[PDB]
RNA sequence: CACAAACGCGUCUCAGAGAUAAUUAAUGAUUUAAUCUUAACCUAAUUAACUCAUAAUAAAUCCAGCCCUAGAACAGGGCACA
RNA sequence: CGAUGUUGGAUCAGGACACCCAAAUGGUGCAACCGCUAUUAAAGGUUCGUUUGUUCAACGAUUAAAGUCCUACGUGAUCUGAG
């Protein structure tokens, strides 16, 4: 289908690599995350009134995993597709325009170079913690004469209302858990190993699954319109991408060595 | 008679009253002649003259007044009560001048 | 225990409030009122 | 009811009174010597904010009161039935009585609350956030204290705070 | 009145679909009559430890009216437990929001305070507008009567009706209307 | 704008009006004259 | 910073729509002038809350062992490449 | 009174609004900039130091501001012990 105003595409289920520095030819530094499409497929897909009532539901794989340690169930699902297992499946909100085929490759290219994304992920767990780390309470002082103190969370509570709180701030779990940055812009693609360069931090530990999608955030709304619309199709257009595709004020590998006047 | 002093009348030419003293339905025509008759708008302008037409054949009162934007303004007072016809004169003759 | 002459208007016993409530003055209505006549 | 009539001619305007014909009161009251148009047809302690067909007949075309000299109303029954009028308008009855324009019936806005027997205009007032106890308690008004007075039937007064 | 036991004894503590009209109603009356047909207070075989209880279909629960300016004034609170979590009200908000909710409250309010409100609420069932499960419609035994009765609009009377309603007064011609 | 728990017209230019559920003194001359009732 | 990590002093990101109070206006009756109106009807201009778009989560049941950026225990992710 | 352990700090703050800042307005002996008053609004904020055991208070430097209070003069089965 064409694309309609206030539509909204599929997203991928990627890898973080690592970082790495990149530069901008006003001479500003940036750090930027890595992160590769492995095995990106559409697995199946919810219509719009068996979903939300309103926004349609694609749900995709991420990158393949052995057969055997996966369950009778999930295997028949795959089975009947005809894909091998994906580690990571993750639902994304499309609408009905938008919709791909149940058993369809996604590819890095999907995104182009200046655009916004938002990648949701686990963070990275640290456990069970103490209210300093999980908080950021500070403590009570160290050496003028505290005893046992110098980090607990003081008192918790009011005298008189004789209970504690709900949403008291307390020790505990913190960290595994899943949180969304927004407002990234990318800057590069790499063609050949399907990797995206998104700017700043991607939370999630490295080597970790996460899930990209264009940025909901408002300023960015309409910014569709000019992207690869139901998804991109490396068979179509029967003309290859370079191998790499990037962002106008991004200071390429090779270059003239910038020289201000 | 107030109202009318507050509007700046100077954007009138001409005002006649023509009407008939004997007939019963003539209270409001004159309520009007005595309130566009009084100092104030009067003295508003003195390029705008004030003329009373009394007959007593004529059997319908009336008001014609002419104002510089080429308008011509006529209210047959029969059924139309006094401030009726000064409010319409309001509205019609200071909006448009 | 409050004097018998205070300046806040003193709470009466029930039992006198139910005395005061029942004695109110009732004023005479008329049959028909006397405006709506001739 | 006299009509006004307004005319645009080349620069000419005309402003004219016309006569239409007036409805008459119906020819037999049950109490002649009665004064007031209400008493005369023994209408009063009678008639509610639910009654329309007696309402609608002292209104402006564009739902407003008549005033009281013209109607000859007496002047107690005449606030009563004000308090009615403004009652049902804010019931949702007589809705020919509103002033017509073009433009306005086309934003919708969310479909009109229910409501009735409503003493107070709904923009003026406040919500009431503290209730309180059984002892001291905000009790919301129901229908007006200038109605107070009709026939009750059942024999119990009319409930006009809860 | 010759039946086997088994048979007898299930007709007697059969339960009863009933279907209640909103349009235009007080939360309140409905309420009531709702409350009474759930606990099952209608039945002379009533006992507060026989699950007897019907089942209660209100219908067009959106076009609820209240008296007065009750929609400005009454407001429904809740707290959600966390510090600064009171959340005040009024009920054109609350409507305007979830239609059910009024008249659900009211009705969860007039019900007995045990463990059985809990319960004899899984029998009442309301929908905002008429669109009903076929299911549930299936089950309808009898309609009960709207307890207001609701006024005509102006509109709504026979030229018939207006003119056998008496003119009042005689307005004089040369007054404007 | 002042709130008072009496009102009264400072002025011959001063009007009554009630709004909000409130009375109100408003005066065009004297904007001093405004007054809310409370 | 003498573990491959954790960490700040370092780096990244952070938002649309509706709603209102006080107070300003327009039309206009009771009170045929007026008048923002606990008069109607449509109305406009307008704080913060607060709701809500939207985001997040979202495959029932293989799990001995062994690994883990997952973990007090229990759980959770891996173990076909290579 | 067969014990309801007491001042000020630390930690963490819950709440009121009689608002110190931020927002929206009325009046001015409001030209503008400042101000002085009053209305509405409590989601979020409300600094660092010298001396005092101090709360107050004085002073240095700042801040958009360095609010008034309630919570057993909040909080010692979390700490302090100068008084
Ligand atoms: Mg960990
Ligand atoms: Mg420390
Ligand atoms: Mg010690
Ligand atoms: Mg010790
Ligand atoms: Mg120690
Ligand atoms: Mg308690
Ligand atoms: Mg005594
Ligand atoms: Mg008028
Ligand atoms: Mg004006
Ligand atoms: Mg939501
Ligand atoms: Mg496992
Ligand atoms: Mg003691
Ligand atoms: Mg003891
Ligand atoms: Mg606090
Ligand atoms: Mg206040
Ligand atoms: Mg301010
Ligand atoms: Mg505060
Ligand atoms: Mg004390
Ligand atoms: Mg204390
Ligand atoms: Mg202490
Ligand atoms: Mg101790
Ligand atoms: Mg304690
Ligand atoms: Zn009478
Ligand atoms: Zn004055």
């Amino acid at each position: 289908h064409p694309w309609e105003p206030g539509s909204s595409r599929v997203g991928l289920i990627a890898l973080k690599l690592g970082m790495m520095p990149l530069w901008t030819k006003d001479g500003q530094k940036h750090v930027v995350t890595l992160l590769q499409v492995q095995d990106c497929h559409v697995l199946k897909y919810t219509p719009k009134e068996n979903h939300n009532g309103r926004m349609a539901a694609l749900t995709v794989g991420g990158k393949t995993v052995s057969h055997f340690h996966k369950s009778a169930s999930i295997l028949e699902f795959y089975q009947e597709l005809g894909l091998p297992p994906k580690q990571k499946v993750k639902i994304f909100n499309v609408t009905e325009n938008a919709v791909i085929k149940p058993g369809t490759p996604l590819y890095a290219a999907h995104f182009r170079p200046g655009q916004y994304v938002d990648v949701t992920a686990k963070t990275i767990g640290k456990g069970f913690q103490g209210v300093m780390r999980r908080w950021g309470f500070k403590g009570q002082p160290a050496t003028h004469g505290q005893t046992k103190t110098h980090r607990r969370p003081g008192a918790i509570s009011t005298g008189d209302v004789a209970r504690v709180w709900p949403g008291t701030k307390m020790p505990g779990q913190l960290g595994n858990i899943d949180r969304t940055a927004f407002g990234l812009k990318v800057w590069r693609i790499n063609t050949k190993h399907n990797i995206i360069y998104v700017n700043g931090s991607v939370p999630g530990h490295k080597n970790c699954l996460v899930k990209i999608k264009d940025s909901k955030l408002p300023a960015y709304k309409d910014f569709c319109k000019n992207l690869p619309f139901p998804t991109y199709f490396p068979d179509g257009d029967e003309e290859a991408l370079p191998e790499d595709l990037y962002d106008e004020n991004v200071c390429q590998p090779g270059a003239p060595s910038i020289t201000f006047t | 008679a107030a109202a009318l002093a507050r509007l700046g009348l100077r954007a009138v030419k001409q005002v006649r009253v023509q009407f008939c003293p004997f007939e019963k339905n003539v209270e409001s025509t004159r309520t009007f002649l005595q309130a566009v008759s009084s100092e104030k708008v009067r003295c508003t302008n003195l390029n705008c003259s004030v003329i009373a037409d009394v007959r007593h054949d004529g059997s319908e009162p009336c008001v014609d007044v002419l104002f510089g934007d080429g308008h011509r303004l006529i209210m047959r007072g029969a059924h139309l009560t006094a401030q009726e016809m000064l409010t319409a004169f309001a509205s019609h003759i200071q909006a448009r001048g | 225990g409050s004097k018998a002459v205070t300046r806040h208007r003193r709470v009466m016993h029930f039992e006198r409030q139910k005395l005061m409530a029942v004695t109110e003055y009732i004023p005479p209505k008329p049959t028909i009122n006397p405006r709506c006549l001739p | 009811f006299r009509e006004v009539v307004e005319i645009l001619d080349g620069k000419t305007t005309i402003i004219e009174g016309r006569i239409t014909e007036t409805p008459q009161e119906s020819p037999n009251p049950p109490n002649p010597t009665g004064q007031c148009p209400i008493c005369r047809w023994n209408l009063k302690h009678k008639y509610n904010y639910e009654d329309v067909l007696l309402l609608s007949q002292f209104i402006r075309p564009h739902g407003g009161m008549l005033p009281r000299r013209i109607t000859g109303l007496c002047q107690e029954e005449h606030l009563k039935i004000e308090e009615c009028v403004k009652m049902a308008h804010r019931a949702g009855l007589l809705p020919n009585h509103r002033p017509k324009l073009p433009e306005g019936f086309v934003p919708k806005s969310k479909p009109r609350l229910n409501r009735y027997l409503t003493r107070w205009s709904p923009r003026s007032v406040k919500p009431i956030y503290n209730k309180g106890h059984r002892w001291n308690k905000v009790r919301m008004p129901v229908g007006s204290p200038l109605l107070k007075d009709n026939v009750s039937y059942s024999g119990r007064p009319l409930l006009l705070y809860h | 009145s010759s039946f086997s036991k088994a048979p007898q004894q299930w007709a007697t503590f059969a339960r009863v679909w009933y279907l209640l009209d909103g349009k235009m109603q007080p939360p309140g009356k409905l309420a009531a009559m709702a409350s009474v047909k759930l606990q099952g207070l209608h039945k002379p075989v009533y006992h507060q430890l026989s699950d007897c209880g019907d089942h209660v279909v209100i219908m067009n629960t959106r076009h609820i009216a209240f008296s007065g300016n009750k929609w400005e004034q009454k407001v429904y609170s809740s707290h959600t437990g966390y510090p600064g979590g009171f959340r005040q009200v009024t009920a054109a908000q609350l409507h305007q929001k979830d239609p059910v909710a009024i008249v659900k409250l009211a009705i969860y309010g007039m019900l007995p305070k045990n463990l059985h409100r809990r319960t004899m609420m899984q029998r009442l069932h309301l929908f905002p507008d008429e669109d009903i499960p076929e299911d549930i419609l299936k089950n309808l035994v009898e309609e009960l009567p709207q307890p207001r009765k609701v006024p005509r609009r102006l509109d709504e009377y026979t030229q018939e009706e207006i003119e056998a309603f008496p003119r009042v007064w005689s307005p004089p011609e040369d007054y404007r209307l | 704008f002042k709130t008072k728990g009496v009102l009264k017209k400072r002025c011959r230019d001063c009007y009554l009006v009630k709004r909000r559920g409130r009375w109100f003194i408003y005066c065009k001359t004297n904007p001093k004259h405004k007054q809310r009732q409370m």
